[PDB]
């Protein structure tokens, strides 16, 4: 559950990963979108050995079970900046959507 | 007079309350001395504590507050009962509110304190204004003097008044009162006034005024109280003619812009009753 | 005593939370296994493994504890023989090869 | 507002000086007399005691939020001392934060300003001005209540209405304690802003470029505290970095009781206590009941579970409150390396010294101990403190029978040595008046020696690592050893089947 996520979290009931609020799996494939709350959206948590892991997706999830160490293994993410973006074109119906 | 009773280290050890931050930096000071009837006679080791900002010591034995004026930084006093017969003092910048009521004091004059905001002084030995002035008083917006010895209301020179309360008092007549126009409100019940002469309606905030228990025999006043500002809440009773209770009926006849007597907010066909009369009262008037 | 308060309380969750328990549900005693947390060998004897290198279902009658978690050996003798110096077994510093 | 919601430890001016208090520290002392003699408590000195609070064990433990400084030192102190402190500190923060505003909104919501005298309490506009108040109840009154009826608009306006109202008279009670400070009447209150805004703005543009900007954190004044409250939680998970753990008291709810227990039950029961979910019961530490405190000390002690207590998930019983506080202040330091490890206290037993002494030899070598003979070190102690006795009890003997039989008689004369010669035959069949206690005494003595050695040791732990062989049997002697618990950590026995051959 997310209480018991936030819970063993401030009680230090395990260890952050050094993944944090990322999705393993999609950081391996190679992606760099920080995944975000939405009711659609929630966090999958899951517990392993003294370490927490945080994933987006039920399919991202189902792959973490079957495999752990193989995302392990992979390099460490390191924090980045935001993204600034402006885009412009012709009257609103285009560029707004 | 007293025991010899001074001021206590220890005492002021109890006393000291809340710290507090002030000044520039981080440095940091007591701001509250609770002192309520040790009997003081004297205080001058507060003569240190200037800092201070808040002290009760009401119902001490008190008779001098030549200290107070160099205790700078005080904010609010509570000081009633205590034995001063006048409490003259420079204008303390920082006082914002005290009370002396049922002090020895007799006269409103010695007092200038721009930040006081309200004071209380019900109980003293008052008879009448002596001296006020708001370009001194820049914040004194209320009063109260209720079982004071107060004859008339002369020199009221304080459009800074929110609210007054003077009940249980000698009160005859109004006078000053009539130019105050930001006053709100004034308690007079229990007094000894004898009419109510159309009593200025430039006093235009006197949203609530009390009158009960007082000397007022003729319903004619209502009539004559009809040109008034916003009074919204009247209070009058126990008045030598209040003893018939049309004393209401006749009032809300005379004054439509009232909306409560004593113990009655004009319900709706009060209203309409008092509406319609006024109605043939105003058609009879352009007749007449 | 405590893996039935334990699953106890889990039937009550199971019961408010979700009706995937309700597919789930067959067998009280399938269920009560499949939710204990086990040793890193979690099906198999961890001893055999180290000494033959290679992979045995552990019984599941056997119950011993450690760190948390459970776990069965290929024989009683295996227990006995783990339990004089059940950390030389552990994976201290690497997964289990 | 921030650190209640980080719940890490930080620096506050008023936190100090309340901690001074409450703990009757002597500069707590201090403090009271200045504030008793009607004096101010110096900036300075508050600097001081903060700096110190920083540089307290805890702090460097839990680490820290700091605003209380820097302040309007300029006025004596130059600002740039704290700022220059703040650097020196082995803490500079990783995580920097400002709020901007208009200088007028500022002021605005100092204007919105007003205390209660007697509860000393200060309050927002939003209570201390009814007119604002009600403001808020036309707000509220305006907005048609989306997703609900008229019936429940009908009935949350008639018991708002009454809250109120409620309100209204507490409030004018509140009016009788409301306030506005000096400080708070609009000029001092512009005089500080300008002040702040020339010496502190120009020293912390400075102090902001230093930073890693994508650290430092901007936030909007104008607000909710809510807001500025949630972004930080999100700021913080962008930085990826956690609280650091905090103990958690493992007393039963209300409750004060046995836990003189079986250890595994008492284990089991506390795991259990206080849960959070099923399954995933506490942590043994891995020195069971033991005080790890008493053991980085050197002292063998297990805790009571009242004094039991889980960090990191792990569980820990300590042997007394005291403990238990000392530990709150900081784990770190006894878990760390060479992390919680045992003395040696020992004896052994045995005949002669066959490889036993070795045997010891080697213990000592690996523990770094270093090991009693009791036969060279502690018994010829023993006994010169003996010859001790038996020269005391002959002076003293002597000096009495030449006073009384003088009462000239000499120690040649045959009665005073008849006296003399049994009194010290009855002295040699006496001893010490208990002569156990002298040998703990002596045990305890070279015990000092050993404590000292190993504190010079890398691990440098208070005990010592120490070991008697040649200890001499006597039951009661050995209960002198229980009564004044010099007791060791182990003993060892030796036999055999057949070595008595072999």
């Amino acid at each position: 559950s997310s209480h018991l996520a936030h819970k063993m979290l401030s009680y230090t009931y395990k260890h952050m990963s050094s993944f944090g609020y990322w999705d393993p799996v999609k950081l391996s494939e190679g992606e760099t979108i920080k995944p975000v709350e939405n009711a659609e959206n929630p966090l999958n948590p899951v517990i392993h050995r003294h370490y927490i892991y945080f994933l987006s997706n039920k399919q991202t999830k189902e792959k973490f079970m079957m495999n752990p160490i193989k995302y392990i293994r992979q390099p460490k993410p390191k924090a980045t900046m935001p993204v600034r973006i402006m885009i412009v074109g012709p009257p609103k119906s285009g560029k707004t959507t | 007079e007293w025991l010899p009773t001074p001021i206590t280290e220890a005492m002021m050890k109890e006393g000291l309350s809340l710290l507090c931050k002030i000044g520039s930096g981080l440095a940091h000071a007591y701001i509250k001395l609770e002192a309520k009837d040790r009997d003081l006679t004297d205080i001058s080791l507060l003569r240190s504590y200037i800092h201070l900002r808040y002290v009760d010591i009401s119902e001490n034995h008190i008779t001098d507050i030549s200290p107070l004026n160099s205790l700078t930084h005080l904010l609010w006093l509570k000081a009633d009962g205590n034995q001063l017969r006048s409490a003259r003092m420079n204008e303390l910048p920082y006082l914002q509110i005290a009370s002396f009521s049922y002090n020895q004091i007799i006269d409103t004059e010695g007092i200038f304190h721009p930040r006081l905001g309200s004071l209380d002084l019900k109980g003293n030995r008052i008879h009448q204004v002596t001296g006020l002035d708001p370009e001194r008083l820049s914040s004194l917006h209320t009063l109260e003097l209720r079982g004071n010895q107060l004859e008339s209301t002369k020199g009221i020179y304080l459009p800074k008044l929110k609210n007054l309360y003077l009940a249980q008092n000698l009160l005859k007549k109004v006078e000053g009162l009539e130019n105050l126009s930001n006053l709100t409100t004034l308690h007079l019940r229990d007094n000894q006034i004898e009419t109510l002469n159309g009593f200025s309606q430039e006093m235009k905030s006197l949203q609530y005024l009390n009158l009960r228990s007082n000397m007022i025999s003729d319903l004619a006043e209502l009539a004559k109280l009809r040109d008034l500002p916003k009074l919204r809440a009247l209070v009058l009773l126990d008045n030598p003619c209040a003893d018939e209770t049309d004393y209401r009926q006749e009032a809300l006849v005379q004054m439509a812009h009232l909306e409560r007597l004593d113990k009655e907010f004009y319900e709706d066909d009060d209203r309409a009753e008092a509406e319609e009369i006024r109605q043939r009262l105003k058609e009879e008037q352009d007749q007449d | 005593e405590e893996e039935a308060e334990d699953y106890q309380a889990e039937t009550e969750i199971d019961e408010e939370q979700e009706e995937e328990e309700e597919e789930e549900e067959e067998g009280e005693e399938k269920i009560k296994e499949k939710r204990r947390h086990m040793g890193d060998t979690k099906h198999f004897c961890p001893v055999v493994l180290k000494e033959n290198f290679v992979l045995q279902p552990g019984n599941p009658d056997e119950a011993v504890k450690y760190r948390e978690k459970i776990y069965y050996f290929s024989s009683t003798e295996a227990k006995e023989k783990f339990l004089e110096h059940p950390e030389d077994y552990v994976s201290q510093n690497e997964p289990l090869k | 507002n921030i650190a209640q919601a980080w719940k890490c430890i930080r620096v506050e001016a008023l936190s100090v000086l309340e901690e001074h208090i409450a703990a009757e520290k002597e500069t707590g002392a201090m403090l009271q007399s200045l504030l008793v003699s009607g004096h101010s408590i110096p900036d300075e000195l508050v600097t001081k005691l903060i700096l110190e609070k920083i540089k307290s064990p805890e702090v460097a433990h839990f680490g820290y939020i700091l605003t209380e400084m820097p302040s309007l030192a300029q006025d004596n102190m130059t600002s740039l001392k704290q700022i220059e402190l703040v650097k020196n500190l082995e803490l500079q923060p990783d995580i920097i934060i400002n709020i901007k505003c208009s200088d007028y909104d500022l002021c605005q919501r100092t204007c919105g300003q007003r205390q209660h005298s007697t509860t000393g309490y200060v309050y927002t506009r939003e209570q201390w001005d009814p007119e604002i108040i009600e403001s808020r109840r036309r707000k509220k009154r305006d907005f048609p209540k989306e997703g609900k009826s008229e019936e429940e608009e009908e009935e949350e306006e008639q018991e708002e209405e009454e809250a109120f109202i409620a309100e209204m008279q507490m409030v004018a009670e509140i009016l009788q304690h409301l306030v506005q400070r000096p400080e708070d009447y609009l000029e001092n209150v512009e005089i500080t802003v300008k002040l702040y805004k020339e010496l502190l703005l120009s020293a912390l543009e400075e102090v902001m470029a230093e930073h890693n900007p994508q650290y430092l954190i901007e936030l909007d004044g104008n607000k909710s505290p809510e807001e500025l409250f949630m972004t930080v939680i999100e700021r913080l998970k962008y930085l990826n970095v956690r609280r650091a753990a905090v103990i958690t008291k493992l007393q039963g709810t209300e409750e004060e009781m046995t836990d003189i227990i079986d250890t595994e039950e008492l284990f089991r029961t506390v795991s259990s206590y206080k849960l959070i979910a099923p399954r995933y019961r506490w942590y043994r530490s891995k020195w069971a009941r033991s005080c790890p405190v008493s053991l980085k000390d050197g002292n063998i002690y297990s805790g009571a579970a009242d004094y039991t207590v889980s960090f990191l998930g792990k569980m820990y019983c300590l042997s007394s409150e005291e403990t238990l506080k000392l530990f709150s202040l900081n784990p770190r330091p006894f878990l760390l390396p060479p992390m919680p490890l045992p003395p040696c206290k020992v004896f052994i037993f045995g005949p002669e010294h066959i490889g036993k002494t070795t045997l010891a030899n080697l213990i000592a070598e690996h523990f770094k101990a270093k090991v009693i003979d009791y036969a060279k070190l502690v018994q010829p102690r023993f006994d010169s403190a003996r010859e001790k006795l038996i020269k005391d009890t002959i002076t003293e003997a002597t000096n009495t029978a030449i006073k009384v039989v003088q009462q000239e008689v000499t120690e040649n004369h045959p009665e005073v040595f008849a006296i003399l010669e049994d009194t010290l035959r009855h002295a040699k069949e006496l001893n010490f008046e208990q002569p156990h206690d002298k040998q703990a005494e002596i045990l305890e003595e070279v015990i000092k020696e050993t404590e000292d050695n190993k504190n010079r040791f890398p691990g440098a732990p208070k005990h010592g690592g120490w070991i008697v062989e040649n200890f001499p049997l006597v039951r009661e002697l050995w209960l002198s050893l229980i009564e004044k618990a010099l007791l060791p950590d182990l003993v060892v026995y030796l036999s055999d089947a057949e070595s008595n051959g072999k």
